[PDB]
């Protein structure tokens, strides 16, 4: 139609899609062959220095996405913010369930989660106690998951 | 011999069926069968004796030799196979005579190869497209290494330096996990998880066989011994709901569970084909336990939560064993037999997935039964135990789309499927 961009293998595509930074047409037509001076590429495609095009979501991503470095080239101040009482700040600035804190679990990146948890061989209010294993969360204890090695949860969940 | 490949051998020498090894029944009047399952000493020490030390038992301690520990009447000896160099008398150290073992695992993007004692990280290669190296494994012989890329849904092959780069198989390997390779017959053992099924492929890819497929709910680890022509693999959740640990022949004949016992998220599997002995990661219940080839003597390396927090691969080479942990997002190193501090070899931003040891002494060179003229198969000759098929070790696999015919060695078209 008037408004689909049409594409090498046959496919229809809305114009909008046409440099949006993702190849809707499976063909990747309707990004190749973009970020000329007529090819104007769309807010959502993050251009990098050689009309390199790339998704919002490689702004700053860790990755290198374009070879010009235009994602890597400059990035901006992360966002800290705070987190709620239960929730717990890893060192990312993600709010994390006390539950999900020192589980052996890597539940945020940064894996601060569970940094620094030997230090103590008890185990927190709101997490139930695996002596062998570790101090799973209280909700375990009866969901049928036996966290625990030694089995302590899933007992007497009548 | 005596004793079938899918059978254990009894002390006295009879052969028993390979459930029965931990079935729950002894089985074996010499209580070999079920012989300490479960996972819960000295020698001047004199039990309540003055002076009587405990007579205890020759080369009967966890972690007495590193290596087949010759018995002594009031001693013991640590013998050490070829190409290791004994040491201390207790530790097998490599003959210099092999370079320098490599320490190949993967940050979470690239794949990196760094020196055993782990001044240097190079990297052997870096995933493109915004891809991920997961799986390594290598084939020392040829100087190898084969990584699969999930992003990607591609599986590459390079050279050891970090050049020629290769595609072998890119169809339909969506997500691979883990590889394993047969040095001996040439043959890359894939694990896919994308529709949870283990496939067989060719170096270079000719020609692919699914070979488990029966109950694969979430397969993570795969290990092959082509020696002895067993096949090792782990899931952490299968279609029952049941994590199971299964030792099955090279080409998936006699499937058995090995440890059917505190087996929470079984990640990572690898071999020492030494001793002979199956090292499992388990990222749930925090623990890297050790059973021999049958199941049989289980005993725990590494546990506790803050240790081994979230181990996903391991790999052992000599009195070391190399395990990757996703929580402390490091390649963490420890002993063979015990650990009480795990070792830090490497840290990294992402989470690695991948390790293993590049190393001469890893592969222990072998006879191809396949050899012979390709088995005498049409299509993919796949090496079995040694005990199988008349003791020829080997057999005949057809590729997709082709099926056994009656003399089990050609190959006729498929005619039903659903
Ligand atoms: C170790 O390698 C050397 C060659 O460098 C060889 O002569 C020797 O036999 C090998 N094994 C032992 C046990 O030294
Ligand atoms: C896989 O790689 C090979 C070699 O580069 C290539 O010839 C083939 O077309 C590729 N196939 C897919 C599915 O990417």
């Amino acid at each position: 139609g008037l408004f689909s961009f049409p594409c090498k293998n046959g496919r229809c595509v809305p114009n909008y899609y046409l440099c949006d930074g993702v190849d809707d047409c499976h063909d990747n037509s309707d990004e190749q062959l973009c970020g000329t001076l007529n090819n104007t590429c769309s807010s959502s495609a993050f251009t990098c220095g050689h009309g390199e095009c790339i998704p919002a979501h490689w702004r700053c991503d860790k990755r290198n996405d374009c070879v010009d470095g235009s994602d890597e080239h400059n990035c901006p101040t992360h966002a800290p913010a705070s987190c709620l009482d239960t929730q717990y700040t890893c060192d990312n600035h993600q709010c994390i369930s006390k539950n999900w804190v020192c589980d052996t679990d890597n539940d945020c990146g940064d894996g601060s989660d569970e940094k620094n948890c030997n230090s103590t061989e008890t185990c927190q209010p709101s997490q139930f106690n695996c002596p062998n294993h570790r101090c799973i969360d209280l909700s375990f204890v009866c969901d049928g998951d036996k966290d625990c090695v030694d089995g302590s949860d899933e007992v007497g969940c009548v | 011999p005596t004793c079938g490949g899918y059978q254990f051998t009894c002390p006295s020498g009879r052969c028993i069926y390979q459930n029965w090894v931990c079935d729950g029944e002894d089985d074996c009047k010499d209580n070999g069968d079920e012989d300490g399952c479960e996972s819960g000493p000295g020698y001047i020490i004199n039990h309540n004796d003055s002076r009587t030390c405990v007579e205890f038992d020759d080369c009967q301690i966890w972690g007495i030799c590193d290596q087949k520990c010759e018995s002594r009447p009031g001693r013991h000896l640590c013998h050490c196979e070829e190409g290791y160099i004994l040491e201390r008398g207790q530790y097998c150290k490599a003959n210099d005579s092999f370079g320098e073992a490599s320490i190949i695992f993967s940050n979470g993007r690239d794949l990196l190869i760094g020196d055993i004692h782990g001044r240097s990280f190079r990297i052997l290669v870096e995933s493109q497209n915004r891809g991920v190296a997961v799986g390594v494994a290598f084939h020392y012989h040829l100087q190898r290494v084969f990584w699969t890329d999930t992003v990607q849904n591609k599986v590459f092959s390079v050279d050891i330096n970090g050049l020629n780069i290769q595609e072998v198989l890119n169809v339909s390997v969506e997500t691979p996990e883990n590889l394993a390779v047969d040095w001996v017959n040439n043959k890359i053992y894939l694990v896919e998880t994308k529709v949870n099924r283990i496939d067989m492929v060719n170096l270079d890819g000719s020609y692919r066989v699914t070979l488990i497929t029966e109950n694969l709910g979430h397969p993570r680890g795969i290990a092959v011994d082509p020696t002895v022509g067993y096949l090792f693999f782990s899931d952490w959740e299968s279609l029952s709901g049941e994590p199971k640990l299964e030792r099955a022949f090279m080409d998936g004949s006699n499937r058995k569970d090995l440890v059917k016992t505190k087996l929470g998220w079984p990640a990572g599997v690898t071999l020492d084909m030494i001793s002979k002995r199956v090292y499992w990661v388990d990222s749930r219940f925090d623990y890297i336990e050790t059973v021999t080839y049958d199941g049989i003597q289980r005993k725990t390396v590494v546990h506790g939560g803050s240790l081994i927090p979230h181990p996903f691969g391991v790999s052992l080479f000599e009195g070391q064993v190399f395990f990757t942990d996703w929580t402390k997002m490091a390649v963490l190193k420890a002993n063979k037999f015990t650990e009480t501090n795990p070792q830090v070899y490497y840290q990294a931003s992402l989470r690695p997935y991948g390790v293993t040891v590049y190393h001469s002494l890893r592969q222990p060179y072998a006879t191809n039964p396949c050899k012979d003229n390709n088995g005498g198969c049409e299509q993919v000759c796949v090496l079995s135990h040694r005990t199988d098929n008349d003791g020829l070790g080997f057999r005949c696999k057809c590729t997709f789309g082709f099926q056994l015919d009656t003399d089990e060695r050609h190959c006729i078209a498929v005619q039903n499927f659903l």
